[PDB]
């Protein structure tokens, strides 16, 4: 039933007595469902130390992973260049998924094509699909550039991207000077951050490999910035703002900030802004190249050190105070510009915030996950705050990264109770937050399922989710946030101390029971 | 019951030739037979049909759009002795995935009821090197139950006979597939027959038959037909009849015991 | 107009290379409600032209995302690399009642997460080991499906074997599904491979069993995936009408409901496209009749209730007329409130395989007109059903391209578009009101009388929103 | 400076034998050579390394977890004459995907810089039936630039040389990869050298050398050696030196013209 003045959607509609009664009959009659008694006992068992031991013996099964595959990163990379169409050579199912995935995170259109390789293209190869596809795409959507990556099936069968594209050009499907950079992006290797590294390297090699002869390092007086797989619009914007503020000439290579934030003004723009082809061609002339997220830009770094001959600085991701400081001094060192009074003041305003909030953050325990550089940046900042990371999970992490993060942890009194996990998923993490309960989780939307689980055990075991990372599908416009630099650090500090205060108020909102500590002033 | 056999062996050892000749003799005995080529080139049925095998399943499917659009009638042809012929097809060398071509093709035959005849025998002629799961599709459950490995007195063939057996063991265990025997296609190596009999023993099988090297085979091949048809009176035509009845009457089905590269060498040394 | 629309078709097609032009021309038509053979006017279910930004998915999405995934007390393994399973995790809102991770698993992502060694050496050993760990960590699971992603089908892994062997060792139904993404041309073949697997591995488990107590009023709901609770909102009407719903395929579905479906008297098929396969098979094997119904809006629902009740005795027909009389004042008030706000409005639709024709009824009940519609992956029998439901000189498109759809809308200028998440943000930026017609924009149900109320409210809130008058800056 | 060559030919023709005997002579001439085996049975370096070279690339990756964890030191060994050997590896017959194993191994060698010591020659030994893109990995751009096709006078061997040449064309047109010549590994057929010269002419290439059938080759093989190492004075040993000298001096690199069977 519906009262026309107050229509109910699925919640709370299905709580009406007639639906509830109907669902009771469904279950009893046809579901052959395990008794509630058993379900509760099984549930309780999965929260124990013994279930954790079994759970951590897994060797073949993955449950709720915290990563996606390579071409997702390639697509994001390709999106960052002017009038560029991401083009994924292989099965079209993948593209439908990549677009949907980014649509939901960005609440924006996401442009990308497939060349629709079917069963006969599986056994004969995708040479024809690549010919017809490059021609059709150029004609219909008119990009300046098409950036080609691969699905897993094109990789199993070894479709030679370089040859397929050269024959397309040789046979007149697209003009020879029409730029078609490529990168093999196999999904069964690494993860989506690895796909970003691979795609960027293809494009950079495409524009600079032939013509190294006339390049002189330092001759355009600018600093190359490579951001890596990045999904906070504010992150592109803050790097650009701090460099402009210092007077540093800079060149952001892969810049999707504009095209992922177009205005609603009556027209759809498939393309907007981004790194130009001329900027890439000119990149080897820069003073140096800074990699924002080095732990997934290793292939890019070898090409840039080897072919461009830049002394790429050893910098951590510029998150939190020390590493933002370190980033700014090194940009200062490369370019000759001193650090302006305006950035120095901003630094002291983040310090002021740390001093103001330290009593509430101190000793607070967090479980967290995400991509390698993000996680280590977030871990470093939690330590600078007097917080205790407890469970650090990075599913797409490696042994060397794990070694670096264990060193940061051990350098501080606040890391004594923390352990780093690589190769482990969100079902592992779920066990950890039941057996060794932290105060909060910091991760993406997928963590809401953990929070629901911890709550089902009991309100005193509930571990709230703090949404920082990618993808965030169940809040709106968090993709406009910042995590880098001083600006990112202020936002994170504010998100953290206020999650802490929001939770405390909930635990103290009980009339004449807990509200003696329901303070007006915190 | 219908009997399914898969023919394996070193590249160039004479599988297709032996298979088609074995099958012609079977048809000549009054058996109802189907041949399934699992090789990207389309030569497995060419001596039964009297011309190249132009319409492979993959080619017809690509032309029709998808295999789902394809008719069984468009790919199944009958030749000498009423023998049914079909080819998987696949790419030319160096692109695509010939393994998937076989997987696709076998699945097509199953879906279109290619086995739902009164067939007495189905023979799968398979590629030399079994490089992937697709080329072992012929020996999964409900496919071949008998395997014959065509070899010779030469080093390369016996190493290959042994290596293929390693691959067989995995399928024999989870299925009913068994090694039936070795067919020795002579290269005129000295004491050739003794050597293959010996190799057969260490594995646990027999040497089913010795097929001599006879230039009549190549004359018939140039005429695009089997020896059984090219020269029914020939001595070689009798060699294939012999092989046929032995496979027909064969009951020895084993899971092979692969030997070590050392044993294989000491064996060559013991006979040569 | 008929000639004007034909002209619009020829102009749009001018941008394509000749091969893509000759083909895309076959998939765009000007409707005739008089035509009953759609082959004459349009063709569908062909492969997409490369590089044209189709909105179509793959066989795996069709099988795992759509047919299998909703079955709540089985564990569905995304077999292969980590991407597929991760982009589809809790993306489709197939609602279910259960204790997730214990006796129910719908929102979870299970995968074998292929690395390079698993590609090169194959993954049957890992798959076997994977099933042991599952049975250890989720002992209340009542069965397991293995949903192959692209590379499982290339390398020729033997998942049927692993399913027979492990299933025997554990006395567990394990369903191997070859829903390799490169198979077919879209989601559609995945439905089919999903239905054949239900048939081959589950539907027959109780062929010899006669313990279940059956009545002449037993029915199954086939082809409702309970988006936002659509099926729960349908089910209540059928039962108030005195029918007993033994099964729901596959929204809120259990593996036991599926096994008990052969005991019903009539199969109620909502989504024809995705489950007409198993419905024909159940008629051929068990003698069960099946019929298509539409519970979108009052007119279609009222007509469907009467048609279904007519398959039984007069008692059920009496109860039919009761249910109708009960919800009559509720759907009439919805009409009185929302139709004056929607009357005369024009909508263009583009969805998968059922809704582009199915929901036309609900729009008309609010006085709206469907001026254009099309499918991602219908077959010609869907377009046979479609053309009498559309008005004359309306536009029909199949596997429409991003470009085509963009340009059609520029000329036709509808007030509302109802399509998917990939379409959404393109058209909002154009100032055109947009409703998601797969996910229902996280709202719904829209099925039945209770859904229609949410349906009316959603179409009005969006179309008449104050944000749509704000797109131009006053100064330009 | 560096020359990369890929050896193709019909299954069972003598590629791995011919390749290894050539390299032996090449090393004996003072060349720095690497052999890259691209066959799942991993036999391509078996005669340069006596008895064993246990460690294939795929094997070590499977054991080590991932290819990225694997260091160059683990899979590359030196045998007779300082010849460097590495094997792709792959699955046993009938399971997994040997093609992808080749892609991964060749990609590993590139990423780890295996090509930049001070090498004169790189040789890729490929298996007979080239069933997929993986097995053309050695003839992509920046891989092999010279291809030599091993054949003989019998109908089947030549037919194969021609089909491999068609597979080459798409890699040759769009790249720098070129056919170097046909190497005739005799089967003692009539007027065989003339016959292979004729075939070479129709393709647009030459026959670089006629290699006689001599059972010392198989006798040395049984000893896990090249003829060069097993018996340096033998007639066959001088044959491989002649073949070796000619490959050093070859300048003929063509795009082949495949013929229609008539
Ligand atoms: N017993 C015999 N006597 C004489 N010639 C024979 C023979 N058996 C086979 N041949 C010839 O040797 C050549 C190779 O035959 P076939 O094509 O059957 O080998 P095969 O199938 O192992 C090669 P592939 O690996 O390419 O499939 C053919 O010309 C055939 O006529
Ligand atoms: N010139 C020659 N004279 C006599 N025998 C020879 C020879 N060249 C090669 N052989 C023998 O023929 C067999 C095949 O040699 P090899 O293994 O190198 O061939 P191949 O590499 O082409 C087979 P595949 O395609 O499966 O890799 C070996 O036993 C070898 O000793
Ligand atoms: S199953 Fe089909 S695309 Fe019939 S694959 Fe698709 S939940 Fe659509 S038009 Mo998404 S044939 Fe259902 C459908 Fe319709 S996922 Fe849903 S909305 S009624
Ligand atoms: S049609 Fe999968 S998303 Fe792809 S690159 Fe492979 S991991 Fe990543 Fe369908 S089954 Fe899946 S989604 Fe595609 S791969 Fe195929
Ligand atoms: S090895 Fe088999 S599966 Fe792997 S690509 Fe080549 S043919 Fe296809
Ligand atoms: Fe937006
Ligand atoms: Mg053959
Ligand atoms: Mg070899």
């Amino acid at each position: 039933s519906q009262q026309v003045d107050k229509i109910k959607a699925s919640y709370p509609l299905f709580l009406d007595q007639d639906y509830k009664d109907m669902l009771a009959k469904k279950r009893d009659g046809f579901e052959e469902k395990y008794p509630q008694d058993k379900i509760d006992e099984v549930f309780q068992w999965t929260t124990t130390k013994e279930y954790q031991e079994l759970n951590f013996q897994r060797e073949a099964l993955t449950v709720n992973p915290a990563k996606a595959c390579q071409p997702l990163g390639a697509v994001l990379c390709a999106l960052g260049f002017e009038k560029t169409m991401p083009y994924v050579h292989g099965s079209q199912g993948c593209v439908a998924y990549f677009r949907s995935y980014f649509n939901r995170h960005f609440r924006e259109p996401v442009s990308c094509v497939s060349d629709s390789m079917t069963e006969d293209a599986a056994v004969f190869g995708g040479q024809q699909n690549m010919k017809d596809g490059l021609q059709n795409c150029k004609a219909t959507y008119k990009p300046d550039m098409i950036a080609v990556s691969t699905t897993c099936m094109a990789e199993v069968i070894g479709d030679d991207l370089n040859a397929f594209i050269n024959n397309s050009k040789k046979e007149g499907f697209i003009p020879d000077e029409f730029p078609v950079p490529f990168a093999h992006t196999p999904s069964f290797v690494g993860s989506h951050v690895t796909g970003w590294d691979n795609m960027f390297e293809g494009i950079a090699r495409y524009f600079t490999l032939k013509s190294m002869d006339d390049k002189v390092v330092g001759s355009n007086k600018k600093i190359n910035i490579v951001p890596g797989f990045e999904t906070y619009l504010g992150n592109f914007r803050v790097i650009k703002r701090m460099l402009s503020e210092m007077g540093v000439g800079y060149s952001l290579l892969s810049d999707p900030e504009e095209v992922l934030d177009t205005p609603a003004d009556g027209q759809f723009r498939m393309y907007a802004g981004g790194t130009t082809q001329e900027e890439m061609k000119d990149a080897p002339n820069a003073l140096n190249t800074v990699l924002l997220q080095p732990w997934h830009l290793e292939k890019t770094k070898k090409f840039v050190e080897g072919t461009w001959k830049h002394e790429v600085p050893k910098l951590n991701i510029p998150m939190g105070l020390d590493w933002t400081d370190e980033f700014l001094m090194k940009v200062s060192e490369i370019s000759g510009q001193p650090i302006p009074a305006s950035l120095t003041k901003e630094r002291g305003r983040l310090v002021d915030m740390m001093t103001d909030s330290h009593t509430w953050l101190h000793g607070k325990r967090f479980a967290l996950w995400g991509d390698p550089d993000f996680v280590m940046g977030l871990v470093k900042f939690l330590l600078e705050l007097g917080c205790e990371p407890v469970h650090i999970l990075c599913h797409n992490g490696n042994k060397r990264w794990k070694k670096a993060v264990d060193a940061i942890l051990a350098a501080s009194p606040y890391g004594k109770n923390a352990t780093v996990y690589i190769g482990k998923d969100l079902w592992h993490l779920r066990s950890l937050v039941f057996t060794d309960k932290p105060d909060f989780m910091i991760g993406n939307s997928y963590g809401k399922f953990i929070q629901r689980d911890t709550l089902h055990k009991g309100k005193e075991f509930e571990v709230p989710l703090i949404r920082i990372g990618f993808p965030i599908f169940d809040r709106h416009h968090l993709h406009r946030s910042t995590t880098l630099g001083y600006e990112g650090a202020m936002q994170i500090l504010t998100t953290l101390v206020n999650s802490i205060l929001e939770r405390l108020d909930e635990e103290t909102r009980g009339m004449q029971a807990t509200d003696y500590n329901h303070d007006l002033v915190r | 019951a219908m009997r399914q056999c898969a023919i394996y062996g070193k590249g160039g050892i004479g599988k297709s030739t032996t298979t088609q000749n074995l099958v012609a003799a079977l048809a000549e005995m009054g058996k109802k037979v189907m041949i399934v080529g699992c090789d990207p080139k389309a030569d497995s049925t060419r001596l039964i049909l009297h011309s190249k095998a132009q319409n492979t399943i993959m080619e017809m499917a690509a032309e029709a759009g998808t295999v789902e659009d394809l008719e069984l009638e468009d790919v199944l042809k009958a030749g000498y002795g009423g023998v049914k012929c079909v080819e998987s097809g696949g790419p030319e060398p160096g692109v695509g995935c010939a393994g998937r071509g076989v997987i696709t093709a076998i699945n097509f035959l199953e879906e279109e009821g290619a086995y739902e005849d009164d067939l007495d025998f189905v023979f799968y002629d398979v590629l030399g090197d079994v490089v992937c799961g697709g080329f072992a599709m012929p020996i999964r459950e409900n496919k071949a139950q008998e395997i014959y490995i065509v070899c010779s007195g030469e080093m390369m063939a016996m190493y290959a006979a042994n290596n293929i057996s390693k691959g067989i063991v995995k399928y024999a265990n989870s299925g009913s597939v068994r090694l039936g025997g070795l067919i020795c296609n002579s290269r005129n190596t000295d004491r050739e027959d003794e050597l293959i009999i010996a190799l057969a023993n260490k594995l646990g099988t027999q040497m089913i038959h010795f097929v001599p090297r006879d230039n009549v085979v190549q004359r018939a091949e140039i005429r695009r037909m089997t020896v059984i048809e090219y020269d029914p009176k020939a001595k070689q035509a009798d060699e294939y009849r012999a092989l046929a009845r032995k496979v027909v009457d064969n009951k020895l089905l084993v899971i092979p015991n692969p030997i070590t590269m050392d044993e294989l060498e000491e064996l060559l040394m013991e006979f040569g | 107009s008929r000639e004007e629309v034909e002209s619009l078709i020829q102009e749009v097609l001018e941008v394509y290379p000749e091969k893509a032009r000759k083909d895309r021309n076959k998939h765009l038509a000007v409707n005739d409600p008089a035509v009953t053979q759609s082959k004459k006017c349009i063709i569908s279910n062909k492969k997409s032209q490369p590089g044209l930004m189709t909105i179509r998915g793959c066989a795996y999405a069709g099988s795992k995302g759509v047919v299998w995934g909703p079955i709540k007390d089985m564990i569905h393994i995304s077999h292969g690399p980590v991407g597929c399973g991760q982009y589809s995790r809790a993306g489709r809102r197939n609602y279910y009642i259960g204790t997730t991770g214990v006796n129910a698993f719908v929102t979870m992502n299970f995968t074998s997460d292929f690395q390079e060694k698993d590609i090169v050496f194959g993954g049957d050993k890992k798959l076997a080991k994977l099933i042991d760990e599952v049975e250890t960590l989720f002992p209340l699971n009542k069965g397991i499906s293995v949903q192959s992603e692209c590379p499982i089908g290339l390398i020729g892994d033997d998942i049927e074997s692993v399913s027979k062997v492990k299933g025997a060792e554990l006395s567990k139904t394990i369903v191997p599904v070859r829903c390799e993404g490169f198979r077919g041309v879209s989601q559609s073949l995945g439905h089919h491979i999903a239905n054949d697997a239900v048939r081959d591995w589950v539907l027959g488990k109780r062929d010899e069993d006669t313990t279940f107590a059956s009545t002449p009023y037993d029915v199954a709901i086939i082809g409702d995936y309970n988006i936002g609770g659509d099926a729960w909102s349908s089910r209540i009407l059928l039962e108030e009408m005195g029918l007993r719903c033994v099964a729901q395929w596959s929204g809120d579905g259990s593996i036991s409901e599926i096994e008990l479906t052969p005991k019903v008297k009539l199969n109620l098929v909502h989504c024809y496209r995705s489950m007409n396969y198993i419905s024909r098979h159940m008629e051929e094997k068990y003698g069960i009749p099946w019929m298509e119904y539409n519970f979108f809006g009052p007119t279609k629902t009222i007509e469907s209730l009467r048609a279904i009740a007519a398959k039984f005795d007069e008692s059920i027909q009496k109860k039919c007329e009761e249910v109708i009389a009960k919800y009559k004042p509720e759907w009439e008030a919805v009409v009185a409130k929302y139709r004056p706000r929607l009357e005369g409005k024009r909508v263009m639709l583009y969805i998968g395989g059922l809704r582009p024709r199915h929901v036309i009824g609900a729009y008309e009940d609010l006085g709206m007109e469907v001026v254009g519609t099309g499918y991602e992956f219908a077959h010609n029998d869907d377009y046979d059903r479609t053309m009498k439901e559309m008005g004359d000189s309306t536009l029909l498109y199949d596997d429409v391209t991003g470009y085509e759809f963009e340009e059609f809308v520029k000329r036709i200028k509808p007030d509302l578009i109802g399509s998917g998440i990939k379409e959404k943000f393109i058209f909002q930026k154009m100032g055109i009101p947009f409703r998601q017609m797969h996910s229902w924009d996280y709202s719904g149900p829209y099925h039945g009388f209770d859904g229609f109320a949410i349906f009316a409210r959603d179409m009005d809130m969006t179309l008449n929103n104050p944000c749509w008058k704000k797109l131009q800056a006053p100064w330009e």
